[PDB]
């Protein structure tokens, strides 16, 4: 299935694009001409950090975030598969410590 | 003369390969060789590992490989080890000009009681020791390739590239330089300026010196190479010499290049950046510029490339 992922920049900028349930959100976003922050691109850091508003993803391919951070809604967009329509706020790296 | 490389169809791809192999289903690769890169005086071991992926896990320079060491996650029973990322140190053709292998530059992570100075093998790096302990024939769980931040900008074959590295951070640059100078790649004839700054602990810790010193002889007009041996050299004020200190010795020269459109890259452990940034800040100010503004502009121009960890 292909879902619709809506992103919210650190200033209210929004972007809504198609996101195959078997494609990482970071890649689905770039396909639609959306520039997002990233570093390793392999779920090893926090540069691509984002935070769920609604929906859910499978980011098990990632290992940087702990259960607690993931409980709160934090997701590594470079290794996240949308499991449904979602609303995600980007550039959340600054909240992680 | 440049070394013939094959197969050329590895130049045909327009977009770089990404995540060809995921953690749940990694590719089983074979170790071709492992060798220490350092001498007895090096603080620790850093090894060169050649891996045979048989053309199944191709990549572009600047990208990295994922390796999943055997055993289970000590933090999650029943679960396999987390993948460790490693900057590929070889061109896409590999050390065999094969297009069949890739290489990693791995620093052995070891633990030492802060006092008795004795190493506790039970507390050292799992994947790094696993890798440097490997022998020809060993199988390795490979994932990737991954990354885009360190892809080499080739639109301008005469572009300028300033490479700042520390320790294993030299890996992607070894990949750039073999491509610019050692390999016979018809569609990429580098004619710009490649400048490599490498900071290590001592000379016994130098990585691939014979290789880089070689470029200084073959292309004096296209390759500059400055090393910093921290435990053997000193800066202007008597303290240990670091890469930012060497960058400072060519401050005006380096800022010109940046002002002229030069690409600058940083790679290695992340504790190398604070000092680097402070030095850049002080250099921009001694020139009357705002570092924050210049950084923002450099990033805007896509000239700033960082891969620290
Ligand atoms: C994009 C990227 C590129 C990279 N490129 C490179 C590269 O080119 N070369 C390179 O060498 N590395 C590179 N790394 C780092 C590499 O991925 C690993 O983080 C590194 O090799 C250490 O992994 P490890 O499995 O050996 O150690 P880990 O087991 O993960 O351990 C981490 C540290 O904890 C220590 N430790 C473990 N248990 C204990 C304990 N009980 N008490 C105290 N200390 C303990 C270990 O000794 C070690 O120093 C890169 C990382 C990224 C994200
Ligand atoms: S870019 Fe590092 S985890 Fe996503």
């Amino acid at each position: 299935a292909v879902y619709k992922v809506k992103l919210v920049g650190p200033e209210g900028e929004e972007h809504e694009f198609d996101a195959p349930d078997d494609a990482y959100i970071l890649d689905a976003a770039e396909t639609a001409g959306v520039e997002l922050p990233y570093s390793c691109r392999a779920g090893a850091c926090s540069t691509c950090a984002g935070k769920i508003e609604s929906g859910s993803v499978d980011q098990s391919d990632g290992s940087f975030l702990d259960d607690g951070q993931q409980e709160e809604g934090y997701v590594l967009t470079c290794v996240s598969y949308p499991k449904s329509d979602c609303v995600i706020h980007t550039h959340k790296e600054g909240d992680l410590y | 003369s440049k070394v013939s490389v094959a197969p050329l169809h590895l130049e045909s791809a327009k977009e770089p390969p990404l995540n060809t192999y995921k953690p749940k289903e990694p590719f089983t690769a074979t170790i071709v060789s492992v060798e220490s890169l350092v001498g007895p005086k090096a603080p620790g071991e850093t090894c060169h590992i050649v891996i045979d992926h048989g053309g199944n896990v191709p990549y572009w320079e600047g990208q990295s490989y994922g390796v999943i060491p055997p055993g289970e996650n000590p933090k999650k029973p029943g679960a396999p080890q987390n993948v460790r990322l490693y900057s590929i140190a070889s061109t896409r053709y590999g050390d065999n000009f094969d297009g069949r292998t890739g290489s990693l530059c791995v620093r052995r992570a070891v633990y030492y009681d802060p006092e008795t100075g004795k190493e506790d093998p039970s507390k050292n790096g799992v994947c790094s020791n696993f890798l440097c302990n490997s022998k020809p024939g060993d199988k390795i769980q490979l994932t990737g390739p991954s990354g885009k931040i360190m892809l080499l900008p080739e639109e301008d074959p005469n572009a300028t590239h300033i490479m700042i590295a520390t320790g294993t951070g030299v890996a992607p640059f070894r990949g750039y330089l073999r491509r610019m100078f050692m390999e016979d790649v018809p569609n990429y004839r580098f004619g710009g300026l490649a400048w490599l700054f490498l900071g290590v602990a001592n000379s016994d810790s130098l990585l691939y010196d014979e290789e880089f010193t070689s470029y200084l002889k073959q292309y004096p007009d296209n390759f500059r190479y400055d090393k910093v041996l921290s435990r053997e050299q000193k800066n202007r004020s008597g303290g240990k010499m670091y890469v930012q200190d060497k960058i400072e010795e060519y401050s005006d020269e380096i800022f010109k290049l940046l002002d002229g459109g030069a690409h600058i890259y940083f790679c290695g452990l992340k504790g190398m950046m604070p000092g680097i940034q402070d030095t850049l800040k002080k250099v921009a100010e001694r020139r009357g510029e705002s570092w924050d503004q210049k950084l923002a502009q450099l990033k805007k121009n896509k000239q700033w490339h960082v891969e620290v960890y």
